[PDB]
């Protein structure tokens, strides 16, 4: 009757600062406030953030990147606020052109400033990656968040580096701007024989529905559970309790099959992982080795 | 047959339709009323799929496509060669996909655990709809439906989106795939999350949900919870799909010349639409 | 061809992928039985997987998964056919007999522990500087069955410490004992509690808990289990 999708009653007590294993405390920050807001649907507490020297670097670089694009697009406005906010999703910060090749000689409006901003993003997002890594090790946790981020990252290196270089030219890299990647994108297929005929392309289509019918499933069949315990996951691992036997009952009586409560974890890190894992091959491969789908797909190979 | 502690949950009761008639299991799938009408609709579409396939002149599964009537035959019927099988393999699929939601319905009550699954389902049930009943009925023709075939289909997707210039610039498909995006990092981070404190270093003892909730603040600054994560997920994937729904029923109805060119309303809002310079004067 | 390796390899890859994840998803519940609890002819395609051990933390020692599984308990069952596959009618009350949708697991006889080995649920009464932050405050409101009936008074809410979480709300019966209600499974309205569940009569019959300001998990299941079953048993 009451369905649990938000909560009827919140609760506050004093700011919880966290689990310290070997965290060093010294980065952290103090607690943020709290929302009300957020409480009807998740935790109400902002707060602490660690930020250490890692942390800092890539804080700093991400807003670089994103000031570079920034005074690009005002500069493509004319300095000027009404047609900067008419045109935000016209203007491009474009890669330089197929003539400079992978040089650094093309001039700041004509691609140096794309490249700018590319380093920037670089080392924005590694650092960011080993973040994911350090966390998890002062912690004394898996390491599963950053190998799974890897695969995003795969797709995104695979896009404005891996493929540019082994393509012999930055020109070909994705550029910064709302409407202008988006050309990009269909550009792309249509250049390449039609990316529906990559199989790496609909292998991704495949994960990326999959994690919508996976985590509708998971999180439909959890909150169905709650009533037991259910999104006490970690101890229904445990000690497995009536939640875990009937969410893996309810899948076995629907499709003849289940899950354990750790293992559709594991289900789910995958089905999301190969999302970008598959894509990322299958533009790695296009143009490099395959120029055209369609033709490749009458002969596969 | 059974798990170690099915035993005890399989009760009597819990049926909509039949009382007992139908309150029973074949192998680890619970049947129910809705068991046998989904059994009956799925054996009819794919006998009337297999007898599409014969008059197609194929078997090959990469080869065997169910084509909607042609738009001629408007909101009518065709014959089956030419219309007719799908409109019934429609009618077949729409029931073995809601007696399925119904069946769900009936395991639950089962089970005494909550509605979500058959809810989330519905939202699936609905965006076919869309594809196959509501869009081509306010177009006025069945032949806007997608064809029943693996490539076919693929073939669809590629011409309706093109009708209307490059697709992407349609906005509520925009929001249908942010959320589409959204909702694989979230399911991302909660796998890796999870296993993470279940799958600690090496020697070191499972971690707490609180360290999973610290994991997250020390890095992003924010924790949804363990409520929280299970709640969005399931609100991220039926956003997807309900925008996925929204993006196309609009789509050939209410706007139907190039989605591109919809921006513009933005563009010529009366107090910007003039100034010089940028890249639109 | 290049991409035609890359795909040949990858789909042997996700079979393997594939079989890993659906042996990792058989720690639980197997090796499968027939209905009378003996072990299955027919176990399946999979093979069990190698054990794991999980170091559970606070002293509570490890749980080894594929492991013998049994339900320390008695099943209050019987069958209702001559073969598989047809259900199996409660000997007694279901409710009390702890099966079907009132069904509960023998799970560990302890409360869950936070980070810290601090018990995960308390009530609020214990649980220093929490209070209600947001949304009707039930405390004091009376507690309402679908026979229309008031079964008691809510006399606190049972929170999670670390989550900062509605768990429970203890309601006080008419003779002054207390039990423990899901909040999962309650309406708060602005001038009472709603349980649809459980008929005003069915609450006494709520298991209860040995220490007043504890809750083991053992309790959690029972006490859930217990309320669930009423959207069948009640009726
Ligand atoms: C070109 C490709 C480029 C693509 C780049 C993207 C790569 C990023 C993808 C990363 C995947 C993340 C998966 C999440 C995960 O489980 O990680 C935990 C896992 C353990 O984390 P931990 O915190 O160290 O351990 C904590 C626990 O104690 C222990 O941890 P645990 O118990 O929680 O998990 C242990 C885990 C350990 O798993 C792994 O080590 C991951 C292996 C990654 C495989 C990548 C495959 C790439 C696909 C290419 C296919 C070819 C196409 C070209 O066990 C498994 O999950 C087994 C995986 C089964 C694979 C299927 C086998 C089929 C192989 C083929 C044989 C076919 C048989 C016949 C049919 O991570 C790793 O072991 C290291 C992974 C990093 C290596 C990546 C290489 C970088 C270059
Ligand atoms: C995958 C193949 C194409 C591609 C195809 C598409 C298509 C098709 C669409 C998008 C859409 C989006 N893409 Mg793109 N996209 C690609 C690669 C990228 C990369 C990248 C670093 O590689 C980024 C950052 C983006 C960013 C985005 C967002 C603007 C938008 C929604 C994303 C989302 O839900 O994120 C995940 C969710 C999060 C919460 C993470 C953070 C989200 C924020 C909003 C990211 C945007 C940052 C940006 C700099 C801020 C905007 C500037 C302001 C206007 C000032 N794309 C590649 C090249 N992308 C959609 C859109 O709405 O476009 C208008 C859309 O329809
Ligand atoms: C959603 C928007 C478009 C569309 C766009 C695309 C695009 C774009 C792609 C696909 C792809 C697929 N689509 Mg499609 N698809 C649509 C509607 C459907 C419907 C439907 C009943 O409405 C079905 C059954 C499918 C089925 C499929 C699969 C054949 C393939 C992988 C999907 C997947 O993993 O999903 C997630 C689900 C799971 C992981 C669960 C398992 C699903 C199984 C595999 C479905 C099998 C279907 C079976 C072959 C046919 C029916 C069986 C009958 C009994 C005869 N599509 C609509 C019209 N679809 C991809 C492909 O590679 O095609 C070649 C691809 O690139
Ligand atoms: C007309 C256009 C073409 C087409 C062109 C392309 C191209 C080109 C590409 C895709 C790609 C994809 N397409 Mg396609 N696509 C088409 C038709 C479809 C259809 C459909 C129903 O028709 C579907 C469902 C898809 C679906 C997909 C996905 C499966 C895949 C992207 C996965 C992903 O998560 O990317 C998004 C994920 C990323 C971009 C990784 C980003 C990770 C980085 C590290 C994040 C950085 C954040 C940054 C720092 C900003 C932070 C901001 C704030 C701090 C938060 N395509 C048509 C036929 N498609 C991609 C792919 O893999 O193809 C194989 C791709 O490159
Ligand atoms: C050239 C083509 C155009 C384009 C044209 C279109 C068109 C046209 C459509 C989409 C649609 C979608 N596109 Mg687009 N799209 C393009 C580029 C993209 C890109 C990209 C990265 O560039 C992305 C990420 C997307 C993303 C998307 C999704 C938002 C949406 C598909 C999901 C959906 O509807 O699920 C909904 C899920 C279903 C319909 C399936 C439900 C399953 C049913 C209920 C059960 C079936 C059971 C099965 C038969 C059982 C068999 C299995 C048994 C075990 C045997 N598009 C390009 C530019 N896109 C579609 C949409 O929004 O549809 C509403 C749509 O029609
Ligand atoms: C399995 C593949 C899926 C996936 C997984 C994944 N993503 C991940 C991870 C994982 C496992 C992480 O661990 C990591 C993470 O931290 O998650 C919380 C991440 C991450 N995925 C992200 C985004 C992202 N992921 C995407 C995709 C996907 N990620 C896939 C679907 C996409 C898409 C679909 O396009 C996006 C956009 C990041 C949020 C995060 C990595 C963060 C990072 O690298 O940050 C660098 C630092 C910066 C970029 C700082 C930039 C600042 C902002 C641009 C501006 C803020 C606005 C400001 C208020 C304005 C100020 C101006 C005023 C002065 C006017
Ligand atoms: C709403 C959000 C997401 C979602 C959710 C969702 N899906 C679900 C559920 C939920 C909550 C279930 O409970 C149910 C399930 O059991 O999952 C395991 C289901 C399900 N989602 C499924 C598939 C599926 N979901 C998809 C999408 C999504 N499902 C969303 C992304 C897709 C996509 C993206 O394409 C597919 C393919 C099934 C695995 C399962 C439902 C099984 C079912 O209905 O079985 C009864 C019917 C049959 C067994 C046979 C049908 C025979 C037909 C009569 C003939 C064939 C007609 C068909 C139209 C032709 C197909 C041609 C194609 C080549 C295009
Ligand atoms: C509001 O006004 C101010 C000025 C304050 C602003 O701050 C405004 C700022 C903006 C309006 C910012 C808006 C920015 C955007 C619209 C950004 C959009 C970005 C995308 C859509 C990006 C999509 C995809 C990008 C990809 C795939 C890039 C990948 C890059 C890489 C993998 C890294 C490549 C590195 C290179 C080429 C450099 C290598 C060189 C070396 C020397 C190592
Ligand atoms: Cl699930
Ligand atoms: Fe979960």
């Amino acid at each position: 009757e009451y369905q649990n999708i938000f909560s009827q009653v919140q609760v506050r007590g004093p700011a919880d600062l966290g689990m310290t294993e070997d965290v060093n405390l010294a980065n952290r920050s103090g607690v943020g406030p709290f929302s009300t807001l957020l409480g009807w649907f998740g935790n109400a507490q902002l707060g602490p953030i660690y930020l250490g020297s890692l942390g800092v670097l890539s804080l700093f670089s991400g807003l670089m990147w994103f000031f570079t694009i920034g005074i690009w697009f005002w500069y493509q406005a004319g300095w000027n606020p009404a047609v900067f906010l008419r045109d935000l999703f016209f203007f491009s910060l474009e890669p330089p052109a197929p003539e400079y090749g992978l040089s650094f000689a093309a001039p700041l409006k004509e691609g140096g400033l794309w490249l700018i901003a590319s380093f920037f993003m670089f080392v924005a997002v590694w650092s960011w990656w080993g973040r994911t890594y350090l966390r998890a090790q002062a912690l004394g946790m898996g390491k599963h968040t950053a190998w799974a981020f890897l695969s995003a990252i795969w797709l995104w290196m695979v896009l404005g580096f891996i493929r540019p270089i082994l393509m012999g030219s930055w020109s070909e890299a994705v550029p910064y701007g709302i409407f202008s990647h988006l050309d990009w994108t269909n550009n792309f297929s249509l250049v390449h024989g039609n990316l529906f005929y990559n199989p790496f392309h609909g292998l991704s289509i495949a994960f990326l529905y999959g994690s919508a019918l996976l985590f509708a499933m998971h999180g439909a069949t959890i909150l169905a559970v709650s009533r037991f315990g259910g999104e006490r996951e970690l101890e229904q691992i445990a000690d497995r309790g009536t939640a875990a036997e009937r969410w893996a009952l309810f899948w076995r009586w629907t499709m003849g099959f289940n899950a354990t409560m750790e293992g559709i974890h594991r289900w789910a890190i995958w089905m999301a992982v190969l999302v970008t894992l598959t894509g990322g091959i299958g533009i790695l491969l296009s143009g490099t080795v395959v120029d055209n789908w369609y033709v490749w797909g009458q002969n596969h190979g | 047959a059974l798990l170690s502690f099915e035993r005890k949950y399989r009760v009597p009761g819990g049926t909509l339709v039949g009382g007992n008639l139908f309150d029973f299991w074949v192998g680890p799938f619970y049947v129910g009323f809705f068991g046998v009408a989904t059994f009956f609709f799925a054996a009819l579409g794919i006998i009337l799929i297999a007898w599409s396939a014969v008059l197609q002149g194929t078997w090959n599964p990469q080869l065997i496509s169910v084509y909607p009537p042609a738009l001629e035959y408007g909101l009518g019927g065709a014959p089956l060669a030419k219309g007719g099988l799908w409109q019934i393999i429609t009618i077949c699929a729409t029931g073995a996909f809601v007696s399925w939601a119904l069946r769900e319905v009936e395991i639950c009550r089962k089970l005494g655990i909550g509605y979500h699954i058959p809810f989330a389902f519905a939202f699936a049930i609905l965006a076919y709809l869309t594809l196959v009943l509501f869009r081509p009925v306010m177009m006025g023709a069945w032949g806007y439906a997608f064809p029943y075939g693996i490539w076919t289909h693929l073939d669809w997707v590629s011409n309706t989106g093109y009708t209307y210039g490059n697709f992407h610039y349609n906005p509520a498909h925009m929001i249908a795939i942010s959320f589409f995006f959204t909702n694989a990092l979230a399911l991302a981070l909660h796998g890796a999350l999870v296993l993470s404190a279940a799958n600690p270093e090496k020697g070191k003892e499972m971690r707490t949900p609180d360290h999973e909730d610290t994991f997250f603040r020390d890095l992003v600054g924010y924790s949804i919870g363990t409520l929280g994560i299970h709640r969005l997920g399931l609100l991220l994937s039926l956003s997807a799909v309900f925008f996925s729904a929204l993006c196309m029923i609009i789509t050939g109805t209410i706007w139907f010349d190039q989605w591109v060119d919809w921006w513009q309303w933005w563009v010529k809002l009366p107090w910007w639409a003039n100034i010089p310079g940028g890249i639109n004067g | 061809d290049l991409a035609s390796l890359a795909i040949y390899s990858f789909w042997i890859f996700l079979a393997g992928l594939i079989y890993y994840l659906q042996t990792e998803n058989m720690r639980e519940g197997y090796p499968l039985e027939n209905e009378d609890g003996t072990p299955a002819a027919n176990q399946g395609p999979f093979p069990l997987p190698k054990p794991k051990t999980f170091i559970l933390p606070h002293g509570r020692g490890t749980l080894t998964v594929p492991g013998p599984e049994s339900e320390d308990r008695p099943i209050a069952l019987a069958r209702t056919a001559v073969s598989e596959g047809f259900p199996h009618a409660p000997t007694g009350d279901p409710m009390k007999d702890g099966v079907g949708p009132a069904s509960w697991v023998a799970r560990r006889d302890l409360p869950e522990l936070d980070g810290h080995g601090h018990n995960k649920i308390k009530p609020m009464k214990a649980a220093a500087g929490f209070h209600v932050s947001a949304g009707k405050n039930p405390i004091g409101l009376p507690v309402r069955g679908c026979d229309l009936e008031i079964a008691g008074k809510v006399v606190d809410i049972w929170v999670d410490i670390p989550e900062q979480m509605a768990r429970f709300l203890e309601v006080e019966l008419k003779d002054g004992s207390t039990r423990l209600l899901p909040m999962q499974m309650v309406k708060v309205q602005s001038n009472r509690v709603h349980v649809n569940a459980l008929s005003s009569d069915l609450f006494a019959g709520i298991p209860t808990i040995k220490s007043p300001t504890e809750v083991t998990l053992l309790e959690e299941d029972k006490i859930c289990g217990y309320v669930a079953g009423g959207l069948m048993y009640a009726a």
